[PDB]
Order: structure tokens, then sequence, then C-alpha cells
């Protein structure tokens, strides 16, 4: 990540653009900042995972902790701007755009 | 039409093979002489290192220590490819001199013969109502014998020729001889099933050439759903080609049933060399260095070996900096011609004296040397990947029930229920070549090579039962996977005895959920 | 030939009391009330009824398959407008307004008797008034009960509410000066579990949205902005029955709890028409209403009622307040619908892709697929496709430039293909006319181009990871959706640009998918060109049977008689011509920067033994259908190597013309609105909340415990 970033935003330093980096991210911080105030209104309480997640059960809390270790470097460092730009258009093949993880695991519901 | 018969020679008749073979071999040969634990010649032949590997395990159980025992899984591991790679020798040497396809497999067949039992279940039948429920494999003699008793508990029994060769014999007469001979070696086992698959249909795939015919070094050089549909026109299986969900799905929906159990053991093993080539990407994974399943196989070797070295020539693995990275090793080989980076002279040097020495990383980037070049169409890597222990070790990623041990085995018991009186007084004798095998052949040659009770020395489930109840404190099969505290201890118990490997992919095949009313691989 | 004269004949009653039966049972549950759009008045909700029922050609949906109601069987194939432009001459839409509303109430009677009819309403949402709330707030907490799975839910009441305001503290301590308040212990154990488990889990106090429900045509029809049509709408209310008669009660008894300064202004709210009390929270970007097609009133995370026709977005707040300023932003002005005649707006709604489903059902036939068996035997060769050769340079000319930015990529390729538009529609000035044959084309191979462009930025390490553009066909998606509404291009208001912006919206939907196909065995995302294609035919370029796997997944749409059938088929191909492109220019001219990417896609003479084993199984006796149908609904421009390439060299020289006007930015494309900094005068939010939490320090006795 670091050297992705030494290369690219770190290529040229002056003071004019030192500066220049600061407010183009600060106004993308507090960018960022504002969806907690968006995402949070918009939640329910009823969502299958978040009952799983905030588990107390002690069998519970141990299949988490193996899980996140084990399934933590899949995850990248990475920061999308298209993440909350969603397809209005639902092919049911591609129902998995709007999703946008990288891991994405099929959870298929057997009845 | 050409490519049934050339395809074959790939199988039975290719020099390139046949030279690589007899490099392992004689480096084998004198990896045997160099142990300090303590021998077969070349020309021996494959009845001499059965009787040999019998030998050894007599040797191995009674010189156990807990301090040699990296010593001793070698040389269980290169004796179980000493006694492939002398079967698989046997059409090699008979095409080069007959040069007829037919006589060759002949040669196969000619050993498996061996040219030369209703009492029992009734004795069981009544002993589960009397029962009818974990009290079956703990019966009055596993009341003296505990969690390591002795130095038996790891192995077979203690070190009698009579016992191994009743596991020889039971396997010969229920028509499992093919599996007890190779393990369940997702290579040696798939290998010779498609030869065993090559006798049972020598008038359909050759000099009538209606059904399309592969090696298994090509179906393993596919993509993953490619292998299913290559198989599928190796048997008569019929079906839609492109499925959008996954085969373990569409392959349920077409009623297989009244399938050749020749051709169900191959699904099982492209079930598990897929499962197989996943979790050799699903553990390598570093930065820089993200592979997929559906790559170009050229480009997975290309970019594997750009990884570990910055070149993206082909460089020796165990010498580079990635290699290394997880731990300082020392980089000793005595030819430093380049040095091609599969070579079974590099790759069988570091397996003799530096393999225990691997930690995890160390170990997949061994695998991955040979789960490249399987993908290739190398024979070297082929021929390199049947000392490998991680061929062996699919099946143990096979048990995913969480159901306890014995809910297992009553499905094996409720199996025979049904083959009790599924007798059609088809009379299995020897494990022929061109015979079938019935489910009945299944569920009771595992049975019974599970519970061989000689000299109260106790049979291989008392020893693995007791190995998870009373060792491990476990009650559910699929805790085994999970928690690498089970599991890095599990893959040291198994290991070492090949038949452990060779018990569960008769215990995995054996024991479904469903296997009393369908197929084996449905 | 005959003038309208309000009679019907018996075959356009029967298509059209069957286009109601569809509507009013779209739900399945059966005929709802909800469903009444009035024609007469508001002529928006008559047109959105022209575009999805009467213009379109009838067919019964899935779900309503099942359901099996009034007899669809003479009406399937056949169209409401189509038979009624062709039995009638051409009238003016006011004659056709009384005639259609005529036989609805009729049809609305018939099924619930006398219930008023009334139009379908546009819902506007607001949550929060001034940082105040507007209705009694809900507390979310990441506390978990035992009993339940579901976390704790405590929803204030209104004589609660009033306590919950005079609190000068945080919102920590409103709910403590709360617990005072309320006298039962069903809630008080409800509200001491909340504030026990404070300063280990989160407490906020997150506001229902309350939605104001309008009919829109009628009651913004001559106020300026829609901000100044709900304060009109609003005056109507609180001095008068409405669904919106909630909100007023709302108001008065807050304003009540807001005692003295903002009862004021509000009673001097209902004198001053200079007074607006509707302001934007958000900096508004088009569209200004999502108008909801009736797929979205079966989508249960939507949740819609029946009732909802147009809702403002979630890009566009509302926020009631005193004291802020409405900003310079031309979207808040009320825009409608040109009143045009039922000719003209079919013909910027019709598409001659979207009758493809009718072409298949009656002149179409099944397509078997290819069983395995047979599968052996069409194909000789199982040798694999392997070319490792390298390039020579001499063919191929350097079109492709890698210094230029992601963000700018998506800029040009939205503006380079509004000039492809804007070429289309104005030089075929000349009543039947379709789509050109070049375009979806056009749209898919620069959208394609760019998408791969994304990929060969990310593998070369070029990009920053701060702003990496996921799906850049995401851009064009929501550009293209609402580039007729948006200001500064010259398709602003064009209506010969609909039909090529919706087709252009949906047909790049379909270019990520085949670059970005997660396998169905291993779960992860790619840096790869060939690795979505692979994943979605499920073999590889190198195996034999990847010549078929393409056809033959093409054939699952077949079937159906899905329309996706053309724009897959023109995607599959566009992506392996970018394979043969990028191949060809970073392996003669980037000869560093081809090394890093040479694994990661296809040398085109593998891609060749591909496509002319493509154009050879399209001929073929099983695919003789698949071909004919694709050359009705697309030329075949994409069989070509060099047309193909030429339209990416139009493009890839497009970008050494117009990088001067790069300077353009980004029109925004979140769901998740533009934040607008209103005046704090919130609960945790005011003054003097700021020196009250000042006033009191940290106890030591309230952290000990007790």
């Amino acid at each position: 990540y670091f050297i992705n970033y030494a290369i690219i935003k770190l290529k040229e330093i002056t003071s004019d653009l030192l500066i220049k980096y600061e407010r183009e991210a600060y106004l993308s911080m507090k960018k960022y900042g504002y969806l907690g105030e968006v995402i949070a209104a918009r939640l329910s309480p009823k969502d299958k995972i978040m009952n799983y997640v905030h588990e107390t059960n002690e069998d519970i809390m141990s299949n988490l902790r193996r899980y996140d270790m084990e399934n933590a470097f899949k995850n990248k460092m990475s920061t999308y701007v298209d993440d909350f730009a969603f397809f209005d258009d639902c092919g049911k093949n591609e129902q998995f755009l709007n999703e946008r993880c990288d891991y994405c695991p099929v959870i298929e519901e057997v009845e | 039409d050409n490519d049934n018969i050339e395809q074959l020679k790939s199988m039975i008749g290719n020099d390139e093979l046949h030279k690589n073979l007899t490099i392992l071999e004689k480096l084998i040969l004198e990896s045997l002489e160099k142990d300090k634990l303590k021998i077969p010649t070349v020309q021996s032949t494959f009845h001499d290192i059965v009787k040999y590997e019998h030998l050894i395990k007599e040797q191995s159980i009674e010189i156990y220590n807990s301090d040699i025992s990296d010593k001793i899984k070698k040389k269980i591991f290169i004796v179980r490819t000493l006694k492939t790679i002398k079967l698989m020798l046997i059409p090699l040497n008979s095409y080069k001199q007959n040069n007829d396809l037919k006589s060759a497999l002949e040669e196969l067949n000619n050993v498996f013969t061996n040219k030369e039992h209703g009492t029992f279940f009734r004795k069981l039948l009544t002993h589960v109502r009397t029962i009818k429920n974990k009290g079956e494999t703990l019966i009055l003699g596993d009341n003296k014998i505990d969690v390591m008793n002795s130095n038996d508990f790891f192995f077979t029994t203690n070190s009698n020729v009579k016992f191994m060769e009743n596991l020889d014999d039971i396997t010969n007469q229920y028509g499992l001889g093919l599996i007890n001979h190779l393990g369940p070696h997702l290579i040696a086992l798939g290998h010779f099933t498609v030869l065993k698959l090559a006798l049972k249909n020598y008038k359909n795939y050759f000099e009538a050439k209606s059904i399309k015919f592969f090696s298994w070094q090509k179906i393993l050089e596919f993509s993953m759903s490619d292998r299913f549909k290559v198989l599928d026109m190796m048997c008569d299986h019929e079906s839609v080609y492109y499925s959008e969900k996954k085969r373990r799905k569409t392959y349920l929906k077409v009623d297989r049933s009244n399938t050749s159990m020749e051709c169900n053991i191959l699904e099982y093993l492209l079930h598990y060399f897929n499962k197989y080539q996943l979790e050799i990407i699903k553990t390598t994974q570093d930065t820089d260095f993200d592979l997929h399943g559906m790559m170009e196989h050229k480009y997975i070797k290309d970019y594997f070996f750009s990884f570990m070295c910055n070149d993206p020539k082909e460089c020796i693995i165990y010498h580079t900096n990635q290699f290394k990275k997880e731990a300082n090793e020392e980089n000793t080989f005595p030819e430093q011609r380049q040095i091609s980076a599969f070579n079974l002279y590099l790759n069988y040097y570091y397996f003799m004296k530096r393999y225990s020495s691997y930690g995890v990383k160390k170990t997949l980037y061994v695998h991955l040397l040979n789960l490249t070049g399987l993908l290739n169409y190398d024979t070297r890597a082929y021929v390199t990947s049947l000392y490998l222990p991680g061929y062996y070790n699919a099946v143990e990623m096979s048990f995913t029930e969480e159901k306890e041990f014995s809910k297992l085995f009553e499905s094996l018991i409720q199996c025979i229920e049904k083959c009790h009186s599924d007798q059609a007084r088809q009379i299995s004798k020897d494990s022929n070549l061109l015979n079938n095998i019935t489910k009945c052949d299944l569920c009771k040659g595992a049975f019974l090579y599970a519970n061989m009770k000689f000299d109260e020395v106790p049979s291989m489930l008392q020893k693995f039962y007791v190995y998870l109840t009373k060792g491990l404190k476990i009650q559910k099969v699929s805790s085994l996977i999970k928690t690498l505290d089970i599991y890095q201890d599990y893959s040291n118990y198994l290991s070492h005895d090949i038949n452990w490997y060779t018990f569960l992919f008769l215990f995995r095949l054996t024991s479904f959920k469903e296997i009393a009313k369908k197929n084996v691989a449905e | 030939k005959d003038v309208f004269a309000g009679f019907v004949t018996k075959k356009l009653k029967t298509l059209l009391d069957c286009n109601f039966a569809l509507y009013y049972n779209f739900k399945g549950n059966g005929p709802d009330a909800g469903s009444f759009l009035d024609f007469v008045d508001e002529p928006e909700q008559f047109y959105w009824f022209v575009e999805h029922f009467l213009s379109v050609k009838f067919r019964v949906p899935k779900h309503l398959k099942d359901k099996n109601i009034h007899n669809f069987t003479p009406c399937l194939n056949r169209s409401w407008v189509s038979e009624f432009l062709k039995e009638y001459e051409e009238p003016f839409v006011n004659p056709v307004m009384k005639f259609l509303d005529k036989e609805q109430r009729l049809f609305f009677t018939y099924n619930f008797g006398d219930v008023e009819p009334q139009g379908k309403y546009t819902y506007f949402p607001v949550k929060e008034f001034h940082k105040y709330c507007i209705l009694p707030p809900l507390i979310k907490t990441n506390i978990k009960d035992g009993e339940s799975g579901e976390f704790l839910k405590y929803q204030l009441n209104k004589e609660e509410y009033k306590v919950f305001l005079s609190s000068v503290g945080s919102q920590m301590t409103a709910i403590k000066n709360l617990y005072s308040t309320v006298e039962d212990e069903q809630r008080k154990q409800l509200l001491k579990v909340i504030i026990e488990n404070e300063s280990t889990n989160d407490i906020s106090v997150q506001c229902p949205t309350y939605n104001i429900k309008l009919h829109y045509t009628k009651e913004c029809a001559n106020s300026n902005n829609i901000l100044k049509c709900i304060d009109e709408f609003l005056r109507k209310t609180c001095e008068k029955k409405h669904p919106s008669a909630d909100l007023c009660e709302h108001l008065q008894f807050l304003f009540e709890s807001l005692k003295n300064p903002y009862l004021d202004n509000f009673k001097k709210f209902m004198t001053n028409s200079d007074f607006t009390l509707i302001k934007p929270q958000s900096v508004w970007n088009v569209p200004i209403f999502d108008i909801y097609k009736p797929k979205n009133y079966l989508d249960s995370v939507q949740n819609l009622d029946t009732e909802c026709f147009k809702k403002l977005n979630s890009k566009n707040l509302i926020f009631l307040s005193f004291h802020d300023d409405i900003p310079n932003n031309p979207y808040y002005n009320v825009e409608l619908q040109e009143i045009v005649k039922l000719s003209t707006y079919t013909y910027s709604i019709f598409d001659k892709l979207y009758n493809f489903f009718f072409v298949f059902k009656k002149s179409g036939a099944p397509i078997s697929p290819v069983s395995v068996k047979e599968l052996s035997h069409n194909i000789t060769d199982f040798s694999f496709k392997e070319d490792n050769s390298e390039i020579q340079c001499q063919n191929v000319r350097k079109s492709l430039d890698l210094e230029v930015d992601v963000e700018t990529m998506k800029g040009i390729a939205a503006e380079k293909l509004c000039k492809i538009i804007e070429k289309f529609i104005l030089t075929k000035d000349d009543e039947k006319s379709d789509i050109h044959r070049g375009f979806r084309i056009l749209c898919i191979l620069i959208s394609t181009h760019v998408e791969a462009y994304n990929i060969v930025r990310q593998l070369l390490n070029m990009e920053s990871m701060i702003s990496l553009t996921r799906y850049t066909s995401l851009y064009i998606h929501k550009f293209f959706k609402s580039v007729t509404l948006l200001k500064g291009n010259f398709l602003y208001k064009n209506n010969k640009a609909i039909r090529y912006s919706r087709a252009c919206s949906k047909a790049s939907l379909h270019v990520p998918s085949v670059l970005y196909r997660r396998n169905i065995y291993i779960p992860e995302t790619f840096l790869s060109l060939y690795l979505g294609l692979s994943n979605l035919v499920s073999s590889n370029p190198s195996s034999p049977f990847f010549e078929y796997a393409i056809i033959e997944f093409l054939v699952t749409y077949y079937n159906k008689g899905s329309e996706k059938f053309v724009l897959y088929f023109i995607s599959i191909i566009s992506v392996l011509y970018i394979n043969e492109y990028y191949y060809e220019q970073l392996s003669c001219f980037y000869p560093k920067e081809f090394e890093l990417i040479k694994s990661r896609m296809i040398h085109p003479n593998i891609v060749d033994r591909i496509l002319k084993g493509i154009d050879n199984l399209m001929k073929s006796t099983r695919y003789d259908k698949m071909r004919t149908m694709y050359l009705d609904f697309e030329s075949s421009d994409i069989f070509s190597r060099e047309k193909v390439f030429t339209a990416l060299y139009n493009f890839d020289s497009f970008i050494k013309t117009n990088e001067q006007l790069k300077k353009k930015n980004l029109e925004e494309i979140s769901e998740i609105p533009v934040q607008l900094e209103t005046s704090n005068d919130g609960i945790g939010y005011r003054k003097q909340d700021v020196l009250y939490e000042t006033d009191k320090p940290q106890t030591m006795d309230e952290a000990s415990y007790e």
C-alpha cells in the first residue's frame, strides 16, 4: 500500500502541494465522515449477520475469532470511490455487482 | 479418431515416463540403502515389494521411538511409492517389449487376479438388534486398550505379516484390491482407475472409437469445471454441457443410476483434486501474489515462478529468497547445464533430508511446485507427485459432517443391512480388472477392512475411535478440521500409516448420510 | 383511419381491460386500491402507464403466471397502442385522457365499489428539522438481548419527547432526563439497560422519516420550486381529508414544545408568502425524482407502497428550517413532462431489441442444449491452444497511452459517447426508425476499453489505492441514466436522446459483469481480463471447449427468450478484441510494463483460434437460429477485426485530441447525498449544550459505578 502511495502522490512535493494534499484529503475526510450520519439512519436491527456478529455465547465467540484471523488478509487496503453508487437495473445473474466486497462467498438457504 | 490410442501411450508406453520413473526408483533404492534406520533391487517384482512393505512395517513398529519417527514416516511413504512404481512399471516394461496395448494391460490384470463369508454378518445382524448405541466399537476387547497403550496404537497392529496379509486378502476378495495397494493417492489411484477403466471398455474406447478416452495426465491438465465434462465423456454420461451452478448440484439432477463404480472413484477424486487445487491457492496467498483457480495453467506456472524468483525463468525454488522468507535454511545440492526446476534429482533430495524441517509455508511451496506441472502435462512433476504426502492428505479434508463418529458408523451398517438382502449371488473373489465394483463390494469391503481383530490387538476403528473420543475428547467429526490445535496434531497422527488414509478413503466413501438408497458419487 | 370519437372496438378494450388487469394485479395480492392513476388531472401518471403497459407488447411475468387471473390468452403478443394507432387516426392527447380514465374508473368500481379513486401520490422524505427530530425518535444500540436476537430498540412517545427536548445536556443526558419521567417498569427496565451499557455499547438517536404525500402535477404546477411547492401544500393543511393530516399535528405538537422562538416563526409562516420552511439539506443532483418502474414494486428491500409514484431521492434531502438559506442550484425547479402526442411518445421509447422476446416465441425456434456425448463427436482436436510468440510491431499502430488518469478516462468515455449519440440523432433527422446498427457496439466496446483500462492501470501499480475506481461502467450507467435531465450537455431535454440514453445505460451494465465474474468455486475479486470471461463460461481459452462454452452459454439466454442475448454476444466478443488490443499495444510499445501483464492477458493468436472457431460454430446446423436472431437486432460489425479496431482506434485517438478538455469534473454518481453544512441547532448541538457539558466535570462518583 505505502509504496503505491510513495510512488504516486509523493512523486512531486513542493510547499504548494503540501497544502493542496491537505484540503483534498480533509474534504474527503468530511465526505467519508458524512457517511455515518447517512447510513446509520437507514439501518435495521434484523440482519441475520449482525445478530450473529454481536453474539456473546462463547461457542459463537470462538467461531468468529478464528474466522477474522484466518479471513484477515483476504481483505485489501483499497478504498473505492464507487462503493455506494449502485446499479439500478438488476439482472438476476448480475445481482452480485451491488454487493462490492472483496471476499464474497455465496450463502445459500437450504430448506 | 487417433487420439484414443495415442493418449493411452502416455499412460502405458511413454518412454519419457519410463525414463522418469527409473530416475525415481534409482533415487528410492539408493535412499533405502543410506538410511540410518537400517533391501530390494531394481529388477524385483511387485509381489516382492508387497512382501517387502510388511517387512518394513514389521521393522518400523518394533523400532518405533518418538524420536526417529521422521525416518519412519519417510520410509513408509518411500515404500508406498516404490510399491506403486513397481506397479506402474508393469505396463511400461511390457509395452516396450511386446508393443501391444492389450497385452500390456493384461500384465496389470495378471497381477491383481493372482490366479489360483456368509456366516459373518448373521452374527453381526443379531448383534445390532441387541445393541438396538456407541458400544459397538467399544466391545470388551477395547476395555483393556486405551489411548497409546503401546507402539501399536498408530499402525495397523503389532507387526504381523498374518494381519497385514489379511487386509491384503480381504480387499483382494471384496473387489477393492486397487485401493489397498495404492492408497487414496490423488494421482496413482486416479491413474490406475483409468487403466482399470481401460480394460473394462477396451472395445468401446479402442478399435471402435465410439467413446472418447483421455489419459489421467490430461484430465489433471484441464480447468476445474472442464474436468467433469471431460469425465462425462469418459463414461457414458449425458447431460447439459453448460452448467452455471456447481458440479455438486447439476450432477444430481440427471438421475445418475446404474453407474460403474470405477467411474465413481474418479468423480470423487476430481472433486478432491478441485478441493486440492483451491487449498494450495487459498493458503499460499501473499502480497503481489494473487492466484486464481480458473487461471490459465501456463500462466500459473509463469506467475508462481515469477513470484519466488524475480526472473520469470523457471528457477530452483529451494534456493530463492521467497522459499527462505519464513525461516533461514541452508542451500545444499551437489550439482551446483542449467538445473531445471522440475528435476527429480532435486525435488527428491529436499524431501528426504529437509521435508521434516519445513514450516507450513515452506511445505506449500513444495506442493505448489507440484500442483503446477500437473497442470502443464509435465511427466517430471507427475513422477515427483508420487512421494508427496499432500496427495494422500486430500481425504483428510473430506470430513464435513457435524454428526458424531458413531452416527457415521451406523450409516455404514445401514448400507450393509440393505446390502445383506441385495445378495444376488454375485461372487467377488479376486480383484480383477475386467470386473465392476458393486456397492456391496464397497460397504462390506470397508467394514471388513476396519473391524479386523487379530490376536486381540485392536482393529482400525478401535485405534482411531479411541484416538478421537478418549485422546482428543472430540464428539463431532467435523471438529477435526477446524481449530489448528486439533488438526496439526491430527495430520501427524494419521501419517504414521498410509493405510489410515486408505481406511478413511474407504470410510469416507462408505459412511455417507445417503449411501443407503443412492449411489456412491451421488 | 377513423377520427377518434370515444367509441372503442371490441379488440382494443380486450387489450385495454387486460392491461389494467395485469397492472392492478401486478403485486399478485389481488386488485389493489392504491394502484389507481388519475389520467385526466396528472399527465405524467398517464404517460408512465403508456410506457410500461400500453406501448410495449403485453406479456405475463413469471410470478403472475402461477397466479392465473383473467384471461390473457387471446391478448398476449399484442400491444394496445400499435393496434390503436393503426385503427384510428391520430388524436390529440386530451380526448385520450378522458377515454382511458372513463374505462379505468369503471374497472375500479367493478373491483372496489364506491371507493373514490385518488391519484397515485408523490412521496417526499422529511427526517429532521433544523437538526431537531420532527417525530418521536428511535434509539439504536449495539446492546443485544439474550432473549431475542434483535438489539435493544426503544421508541419514544409524544409525551416523553417533551422531556427529551427540554434537556439542556447531550443525547446521553437527555435519556437520563427521560428516565425520571417514564412510568412503565417494562419501559424503565428497557431504558435502564440502555443507560447502564453506555460506556461499553453505542447509543444513537435516529429519527423516523415522515413522508409528505401529494399530487405532484396538481400542486406544483404554479409554484416556482419544489421547495416552494410543499410550503403551499402545508399552508393548505394547517389552515384546514388529506393523508398529510398527521404532519401538521406533529408540527403544532413539536412547536408547542419548542416554546417561544420556534412557535412564533411557524405561526408567522402561515401568513408571509416570502417564507420557506422547506429547505434543502443536501446538494441536489440529477435525477430529482426517482420514477418507479413496476419491477421496483416487487423488491422486498425497497418495500414500496403501491401508492409510490415518485419519491424524492436519497440524493436529495429536505429539512424544515427557519434560519438557513437556499443555495443557487437549478434542480430545485419544477420540471413537468411535455404533453406530447401518442405517436411521438412511443417512438422516443420504442426500441427494437425489447421485442426480442416476441420474435423468439413466434418466429424463433428453441435450440436444444449441447449434450456432452454429442460434444465429443462435433470436435476433432483436444490439443490446447498455445502460442507464446512475440508480436511483430509493424502491423500495429500505437493508439494507447497509459499516462492518462483513470478518473479522466471516465470523463473522456462519457464525452466521447455523448458525441456518438450527437451524430446519430442529428444526421438521421429525416416515423418507425430504430437505434442505428453501430450503437450497442460503440456503447459496449468503448466502455469495455475503459473497463480494461482500470485493470491495466491497477496491475501496473500506477493507480493510487486511495481512489481506486471499482467499476467504470458504473460511471457510464449512472451517467446515461440521467444524461437528458443533466445540465451542461447537448442532450439536455432532447426527447430523441432518451432511447439512446436508456439503451447505453443497460448495455454498459453487461460489460463489467463479463469482466468481473466471481467464480462459483473461488469467491475472490481479481485484476485480470480473461478471468472474468473464464469464470462466466467455466472454461479457459487454452481449453478446446472454449469455443463451444461461449456459445452454449448464450443458448441459456436464447431459450429463455431473453433480451440479454444480443447484449452478451456483443460483450464476450468485445472482451476478446480487448485482449488482442492491449497485448498488441503493450508488447510493442511498453515493453517493460508489458512484462507484468503478459500473464494477465491472452496472446492474440490464441484469440484468433477462438474467433475463427466461434464464427464457424455460429454457422453450424445446431446454431443457425443463433446467428439469424442476432443479425435481426444488430449488424455484423463485431465479426470484423478491422472495423472494430478502428472503432477503438477512434476512441484511443479521441483521447489524444480531447486531452485539452479533460478539466471537466466527473458528475457525481453516489447514492449518498452531497453534504450541505447546516446551522448547528440540535439537542446535542446547541451552543448552550457546549457550555453545559463543560459545567459538570467527569465526576469520580459515576465512574465508580455507584
